[PDB]
């Protein structure tokens, strides 16, 4: 399956292992028992 | 700074190259905070 | 915009390690007394 | 009981040998080192 | 120990045989009292009667109504924390917390007469707030519930209005003892919203919120947990209600050094003020306008009122969130651990 | 809960004897927490807990403190720890005492309150051995708290733009030492002063050429007019013509309103701009007044 990007994604992101979204996400990150789970893999408004 | 618009255009500015800042209106009970971010992956950020 | 304004930086930063201690006591290197045990008590929930 | 002491201390007393040298050098004597300690105070709780 | 008071009341707005015990409860004012109160204190350019018009309304829409005008004795005194919110269960933020707390009063009441009861609840208190006679002043805090006994639509309640909540011994069942508990669309912790610390002694407040706005004004019931005492809870809720402050305070309505200090400026004396002279008072001093009129005022900018109730004497401050049985349907409600029931029901209105 | 809450602070068992001994005279004397717990430290009463921007504090930001954070009484200093008693949470609190820290004497009766070091210099203790500074607020009857909290928020007016007592004067050494919290508290001095006007003002502004009448027709009316400072030069220099017409004045009262939503903006300026009453003088059998450094018996409010 192929994902369409721009010609300019740096190469770093792909010499280890990494996310075809280009951001990480999932439950693991919550950090808190109580934050917004769809706001890791959404909200562009906060860094990754 | 001696005008109130330098002001806020460098702390919009430095705001908008970095995560740390205090992007909050001046809260009376605390001092001031950065915002609480939705997730933590590699550990704790180490300031620079 | 990336020019060069002829100054330089020399960035600092703190990092923290969890390590594994290995300790060394000599034998009679402290002199432990201990007192005799008093007990008050405290009001609760509703109890003791 | 412990409990009424105020600061029980501890003392000491070290005897040094010399060594004679015929001249020329700082001719010397015995000497003789007075040291005190004192202890520190500790507690603990638990609860039900 | 603890005391307890008993009140023998109707029961309309408060049923105390699905309540679970340990809910607050609440007391509520002669009606009669409001179209007293609304006559003075209704602002210039409205019309008291739809205080009273909404008011009739509500009580024929209730049990027998009669002796519900000044000479009757046995009528509605309590009502319970869950109807107040299941009636405003739409100014809640926490909607999926609200409706359902609205759907099992409603369906759990074992009544279809209700639904029409709470519609005129809601519209009762959202004309008081336009009349400018405010529900913080027709409603206090009697105590948790404790223990009951019911009849052909008469109630007996007893309370708990003072001391620790669990030191409390409930004869009935289920482990003798009894705990506090509210539905969890009222409950929000002051400290957390203003990131505070954790480890204290922690009060319990109740807060009313009024917004101000012809025509679609609003209120909600609140209880609340800080670590402020009550000369700086208000400081604190007046922070996390900007949007309502601002809005309530502009959608819901002399140079005397200068001439004191020119000592050739036109003075009277003390000996000869003679104020009947159509002349010496009107156009040989300095003439001004006063136009107070239409001007912000006190019980216009009031957006909120709170009331100490109680404290919770602990380290850390524990509670939970279990879904029970409301008779039939599952509400999400919270179990405060160790409350001891202050007093002296002084409200602190904000502005 | 029924038992008085009791604090345990826990002393640092590596003082020095005159610098406990200090401590064992210190009975009596208040002290602040910011959260309330059973089991404090000595670094949450010093000097070091009053800090904001990590500067010692002004005058005026200590007395937000002071209402902001919780109370409690020492009562007695054990070699180990201090014992103390929590003051306005769980009313039990049966012989509570409270030492008379003051120039100014304590009558029977009197509400206490307390203020941030101002006559003068302070009398503290200066634990060298950890480093902490321990100050402890006054104790000032509340008819007197009023008149300093008015002298000094009339100068923080003043920046931005002696006191006397039965028969006794003494000199403020309140100081600024920055302007954040002038402001705080000028702008609720301002709020205060401007929730009082209504319409039912005007009514009452139209008696003033009649209280100068009654000013000199009367005794008691002739004091009250010479420290109205305004009163006394509007009556001679202002007028007004007849109000317009109540609307809806058939039915509502504006001098009712306008004395109604007086009260309360008056029953707070003092909690406001200055600190609460927790305290009382109430000496059943003891003596009657007492001078500065003899021990009372209050009871909590």
């Amino acid at each position: 399956e192929f994902v369409a990007m721009p010609v300019s994604t740096d190469l770093q992101y792909f010499r280890t292992a990494c996310n075809p979204r280009g951001r990480a996400s999932g439950m693991l990150y919550m950090g808190d028992r109580d934050a917004d789970i769809e706001a890791i893999m959404f909200d562009h408004t906060q860094s990754d | 700074m001696l005008h109130d618009n330098v002001t806020e255009s460098l702390r919009r500015i430095t705001a908008s190259g970095g995560r740390l800042n205090p992007t909050e209106p001046l809260p009376i009970f605390g001092g001031l905070r950065p915002a609480t971010s939705a997730g933590i992956a590699r550990g704790q950020a180490s300031v620079c | 915009t990336g020019f060069h304004p002829g100054i330089a930086f020399t960035v600092v930063r703190q990092d923290r390690f969890a390590t594994e201690q290995l300790l060394y006591a000599e034998r009679a290197s402290e002199s432990y007394f201990v007192g005799q045990i008093q007990v008050h008590h405290h009001d609760a929930i509703g109890g003791v | 009981e412990l409990a009424y002491v105020r600061d029980g201390v501890i003392q000491f007393e070290v005897q040094q040998p010399m060594i004679a040298r015929d001249g020329p050098h700082p001719v010397d004597q015995p000497v003789h080192n007075y040291m005190v300690k004192r202890i520190h105070k500790r507690s603990l709780s638990a609860a039900f | 120990t603890t005391q307890l008071i008993q009140q023998v009341s109707l029961t309309d707005f408060f049923r105390p045989d699905i309540e679970h015990a340990g809910s607050i409860v609440l007391i509520l004012r002669h009606p009669s009292d409001m179209i007293g109160e609304a006559n003075t204190l209704t602002q210039a350019g409205r019309d008291p009667d739809v205080l009273l018009e909404g008011l009739r309304n509500l009580f024929n829409a209730c049990t027998a109504p009669w002796t519900v005008g000044e000479g009757g004795g046995l009528r509605a005194y309590v009502t319970s924390l869950s109807f107040i919110a299941a009636c405003r269960a739409e100014e809640y933020t926490d909607k999926q917390a609200a409706d359902a707390n609205r759907t099992a009063i409603v369906s759990a009441y074992g009544c279809s007469r209700m639904e029409t009861r709470l519609i005129r609840f809601s519209e009762c208190l959202r004309a008081m707030v336009q009349c400018h006679v405010f529900p913080h002043r027709f409603i206090s805090f009697f105590g948790s519930l404790l223990e009951y006994t019911i009849q052909d639509n008469l109630c007996n309640i007893t309370a708990v209005a003072k001391g620790p909540q669990e030191a409390a011994r409930t004869d009935k069942t289920s482990t003798r003892r009894v705990t506090a508990n509210i539905p969890a669309c009222v409950f929000w912790d002051v400290d957390k919203d203003l990131h505070l610390s954790a480890d204290g002694l922690k009060h319990v407040f109740l807060v009313f919120v009024y917004t101000q706005r012809r025509q679609r004004e609003g209120v909600r019931l609140h209880l609340a947990l800080s670590q402020l005492n009550e000369q700086c809870f208000g400081r604190g809720i007046g922070f996390l209600l900007g949007r309502i402050r601002a809005e309530n305070a502009a959608w819901g309505t002399l140079p005397l050094v200068q001439l004191s200090n020119d000592p050739t400026s036109p003075r009277c004396s003390i000996g000869e003020i003679t104020g009947v002279n159509w002349n010496l008072a009107r156009q040989r001093l300095y003439q001004w306008t006063g136009d107070f009129r239409g001007l912000p005022t006190q019980l216009s900018c009031m957006y909120a009122a709170y009331t100490l109730i109680g404290t919770i004497p602990s380290e850390s401050v524990r509670y939970t969130r279990r879904m029970e049985r409301f008779g039939g349907y599952n509400v999400p409600t919270i179990w405060l651990e160790g409350v001891v029931w202050g007093g002296t029901n002084t409200w602190n209105e904000c502005y | 809960m029924a038992m008085p809450f009791e604090i345990e602070v826990l002393l640092p068992g590596e003082l020095s004897p005159a610098e406990t001994s200090a401590l064992q005279k210190c009975e009596g004397k208040i002290i602040t927490f910011s959260t309330l717990r059973h089991r404090a430290s000595l670094v949450d009463i010093a000097l070091s807990s009053y800090y904001i921007n990590g500067a010692p504090p002004d005058t005026l930001s200590l007395l937000e403190a002071y209402r902001m954070r919780f109370a409690a009484v020492i009562t007695r200093v054990i070699p180990g720890k201090l014992l103390a008693h929590a003051i306005g949470v769980g009313t039990p609190t049966p012989g509570l005492f409270i030492q008379n820290t003051s120039p100014v004497d304590l009558c029977n009766g009197d509400y206490i309150c307390l203020l941030p070091p101002v006559f003068g210099s302070a009398d503290s203790i200066r634990l060298d051995s950890v480093g902490l500074e321990i100050v402890f607020p006054l104790t000032i009857p509340q008819t007197l708290m009023r008149e300093i909290i008015a002298k000094v928020v009339a100068r923080a007016v003043e920046r931005t733009a002696v006191i006397c007592y039965n028969g006794r004067r003494y000199e403020l050494e309140t100081n600024l030492q920055h302007r954040d919290g002038s402001d705080a508290a000028i702008r609720t001095l301002v709020l205060n002063l401007m929730f009082s006007i209504n319409e039912g003002c005007l009514l009452l502004l139209a008696l003033i050429p009649t209280l100068l009448v009654q000013g000199a027709h009367d005794g008691y009316v002739n004091l009250l007019i010479q420290t109205a400072n305004c009163v006394r030069e509007t009556g001679q220099l202002i007028n007004i013509p007849p109000m317009p017409r109540i609307q809806d004045g058939h039915r509502r009262f504006p001098i009712y309103e306008t004395i109604s939503s007086w009260i309360s903006t008056s029953s707070r300026l003092g909690d406001t701009l200055g600190t609460r009453a927790i305290l009382r003088v109430c000496v059943f059998d003891g003596p009657s007044t007492v001078h500065p450094g003899d021990r009372t018996a209050v009871i909590q409010v």
